[PDB]
């Protein structure tokens, strides 16, 4: 398959995620609450610990970005969620000369060099193509923040045409055969037929309110 | 310009393309005048009283031979766990432990905070296959990619370099570290009570005491390695100038 990207712009705390469906592979980049002040808002430890991402799945995959304290928590949540972690990818960050960026933060005994990806199993995941990638991204740190395009053809490789669901999104993510979520989308765009169902009627006025 | 894909279509591993795998170097040489000569013990860690190792370290480096390095007696985690480390770290202490590539990552920091330590850092030990492109090997059956390297994690208890080694994927059966994790932890000018648990004869190094099952020769005596670091040389950072005596 082939379906055509969809966006839900959200909190990502209070939408309902029942009304999407099952996802071969779900993938989240939290803005984690790394004790310290930042420019953009957090999730506490118990708001990721509550988020509903055991009903997104039976059977897959789940890609957790991980950084910090949340190498551990993140860890946690993987638990917690019903996942096991199967796989830990790298991403080595290098200029458009293939040479390591590579940036110090007070408080480190060390310049880091890479971005941390923990990889999730949950259930029964049958028919994924194990083994054709390896665990090292080498790619170029483009916009500030962003995750490398290369994960996406990762997964596709793995999870070839089945549907998947990104949490914590941008717009230039939104893809085929991915729902991408966050709060920084333009609107809402839905075209599965059974998504666009159980939206109309969970949500007749368009509305995601707080709960 | 997609390097995974490139993988796919080649066997070259990503990091193959990675390039280039100041008064540095006079550090180097405070670090070297400042090492104590090396010293090293054979011992069966798990029949041996670990407390029999004094004084307590600045520095643990743990190295148990895992079963995944032996692919074609090993520590089982269960093994690990049980090791007495906080009994020999010192109250202020620092920890790297080599977790592979599987179950370790879990595990080695289950381990980390059942010794008092946090995990502050995580290092990993990359793999180029430029020699070798392809030839892959038979998954862990739980594993999702290809395994292209290895996690040593940093712990700290109590209150320069990046956190990546590049090399090219050492011959099957060759389960030796790379050494520039001793250039790493030394760079850190942590303290100069050094102790490389499961090292052998091959990493026997100055500056650092090696315990393990396969040495051939011993030269420990308990005594005359706290004599390293009595007074006035019982703080030394181990990247400073000796104390000038007559
Ligand atoms: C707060 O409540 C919210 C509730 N519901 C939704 C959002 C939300 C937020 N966002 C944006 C796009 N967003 C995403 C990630 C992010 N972070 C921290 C910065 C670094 C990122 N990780 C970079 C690693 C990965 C490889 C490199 C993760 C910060 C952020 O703003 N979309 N939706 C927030």
């Amino acid at each position: 398959r082939l379906f055509p990207p969809q966006w839900i712009c959200c909190d990502i705390r209070y939408l309902d995620v029942s009304i999407l469906g099952k996802f071969a592979v779900v993938m989240a980049d939290p803005p984690w609450d790394i004790h310290m002040e930042l420019p953009y808002g957090t999730l506490t430890d118990d708001e990721m610990r509550r988020l509903n991402i055991p009903v997104l799945q039976d059977d897959g995959f789940l890609f957790l970005w991980v950084t910090g304290r949340a190498m551990e928590l993140g860890r946690e949540c993987l638990n917690l969620w019903g996942y096991e972690r199967v796989d830990e990818i790298i991403w080595v960050k290098t200029n458009q000369l293939q040479r390591i960026i590579r940036t110090g933060r007070t408080g480190h005994w060390l310049n880091h060099g890479k971005e941390h990806c923990l990889v999730g199993v949950k259930g029964n995941p049958q028919g994924f193509n194990q083994g054709l990638d390896c665990d090292v991204i080498v790619a170029e740190v483009r916009s500030t923040s962003h995750k490398p395009d290369e994960i996406y053809g990762m997964i596709e490789r793995l999870s070839p045409g089945t549907r998947k669901i990104e949490l914590f999104g941008r717009p230039h993510n939104v893809q085929p055969n991915w729902i991408t979520l966050g709060n920084q989308l333009d609107g809402i765009h839905l075209l599965d037929p059974d998504v666009v169902a159980r939206f109309k009627q969970r949500y007749p006025d368009g509305i995601i309110s707080k709960p | 310009n997609d390097y995974c894909q490139h993988f796919v279509d080649t066997g070259h591993r990503p990091q193959n393309f990675i390039r280039d795998v100041e008064l540095i170097r006079l550090k180097d040489e405070l670090i070297a005048k400042s090492n104590t000569p090396p010293m090293y013990l054979q011992a069966d860690i798990e029949a041996f009283d670990i407390r029999e190792l004094t004084p307590k370290f600045d520095v643990i480096l743990l190295e148990p031979p895992l079963e995944e390095y032996y692919r074609e007696k090993c520590w089982t985690w269960d093994d690990i766990m049980k090791l007495e480390i906080d009994e020999i770290a010192a109250p202020r202490s620092f920890i790297f432990l080599w977790c592979g590539s599987g179950e370790g990552l879990d595990l080695g920091r289950v381990c980390l905070r059942k010794w008092g330590y946090r995990r502050c850092e995580d290092i990993c030990w990359i793999k180029t296959n430029k020699n070798n492109p392809g030839k892959t090997k038979t998954l862990d059956p739980k594993a999702v990619f290809q395994r292209t390297k290895e996690h040593c994690l940093m712990g700290i208890k109590g209150t320069v370099d990046i956190d990546l080694i590049i090399t090219e994927e050492p011959e099957i059966g060759n389960i030796e570290k790379p050494v520039e994790i001793f250039h790493i932890i030394e760079h850190f000018c942590l303290g100069r009570r050094r102790l490389h648990l499961f090292g052998r004869d091959s990493t026997i190094r100055p500056g650092w005491l090696t315990v393990g099952p396969t040495l051939t020769n011993s030269n420990y005596n308990a005594e005359t390695y706290a004599s390293y670091f009595s007074a006035p040389n019982s703080y030394l950072t181990g990247c400073t100038e000796e104390i000038e005596r007559l």
